[PDB]
């Protein structure tokens, strides 16, 4: 006896860019939304699932500066909210 | 380094929002994994100088949210495929909550660059295939559990902007 | 004198499907997508933004019945968190 | 038919969150705009009975929620794209604060079918051309503004499935 599941579920994927345009990476610093997600993760993961934490990375990024970016979550099949409750 | 879940915050989150929240396994016998795959070197383009800031960073992070971190590097994508394969086989998934795959590389708007990439003869890994490699067919075991996907790329070489005047 | 802007920001996408897959349509019902998503709106619209509503619309489709299907959110840039404050 | 956001829960919801909500406009100045593009009849596909359900129950929402809705039918991508060129221009957008765009149709998995379309002769409307239409660029009286896109479609043929056993 077979039963069917979905072929593609529970993915959250974020890019450091929209498509066709360019991410920055200072030479000495890093890459700018590694850093940008890390210091997010670091400061939300507490209280925010990790679709709420991407969106506040955008937020970040939203006055285009000298080296205008981006970041944007893609193909998501999240049915529920992902927190990572560290600590536990 | 991650400002931690208090008693008192998990038990309101497990207030605030009743069945709709991934499970999460007990501490002492869950065994996640996260993979992180950065091409620094390349064939035909410029070192990606300032890499190892991005693997340090990223590494200390998975870690301290429960990770155990494998991380590859300077790979064609054939070898990044191969490694997803493996990646996507592990049976420590069975015992895990969910999983993070960080992809670090040039990039285009087809997808991310293996180390040998040029114009000439592209060597691309495609984000359908990162999702197929992931997906319950060929990843069961990851099935009904979050799969993040981050990826460090460039999608194209717009600068990603339009000009008005004042 | 010029001023930079982002050329792709504040959008969000929802599809009835995952790619590759197929959406279903009653022949009197209508789309299954359509009126799930009718429902959700109408009943959440009130407390929750957009992307939690489109999320809600997943999880009902979770478990894959005869004729199963996952909705699937792309190419997000909302920035913040759009309300539609009904009655306002 | 929607339920109402209260005077309470509003302004909960503008506690709760600071400074991360899309601003509002006043409700007796606003000019909000949505459109609908439902293609039923086809050349060459089976006619997409139900349709009419869709398109009611979408049209009553969205004017529930404040949005003026327009409906084209029965269209080629070219027309599709001629109509979303025009909506895009459309100087309510200036004294809006959001619109909501509306395509049900046929679908594979490059994009949404035009009336016309057939595996012979492709009549295909992507879409990242739904996305540029609508961007900084071709679009700037939205720039700033949520823009939300829903489509009922196909992206291709398959089940979406896998099977297990027991």
């Amino acid at each position: 006896a077979i039963k069917k599941a979905h072929i593609e579920k529970d993915f959250i994927a974020f890019c450091s860019s929209t498509p066709d345009n360019v991410s920055w990476r200072h030479p000495t610093m890093g890459s700018v939304f590694i850093g940008r997600l890390i210091e997010h993760m670091q400061e939300y993961a507490c209280s925010c699932d990790v679709e709420e934490i991407f969106r506040k990375v955008r937020f970040s990024f939203e006055q285009p500066d000298g080296r205008a970016q981006m970041p944007t979550t893609e193909r998501v099949t999240l049915t529920r909210c992902f927190y990572l409750f560290p600590g536990h | 380094n991650v400002k931690l879940c208090s008693l008192e915050e998990a038990q309101r989150i497990w207030k605030q929002k009743s069945a709709e929240i991934y499970p999460i396994m007990d501490k002492s016998s869950r065994t996640r994994l996260a993979l992180i795959i950065c091409n620094e070197e390349f064939d035909s383009i410029p070192r990606r100088t300032g890499a190892e800031v991005d693997i340090t960073g990223m590494t200390m992070l998975l870690q301290n949210l429960g990770y155990s971190v494998d991380v590859k590097k300077n790979l064609t994508a054939s070898d990044m495929t191969t490694e997803l394969e493996a990646f996507a086989h592990r049976p420590e998934h069975k015992t895990s909550d969910s999983t993070f795959l960080v992809f670090m590389s040039h990039g285009i708007r087809e997808g991310i660059c293996g180390k040998k990439h040029s114009e000439q003869v592209p060597d691309i890994l495609q984000l359908n295939a990162i999702f197929s490699m992931l997906n319950t067919k060929n990843c069961p075991s990851l099935k009904d559990k979050p799969k993040v996907i981050i990826i460090q790329a460039c999608r194209g070489d717009s600068p990603g902007v339009v000009w008005f005047k004042d």
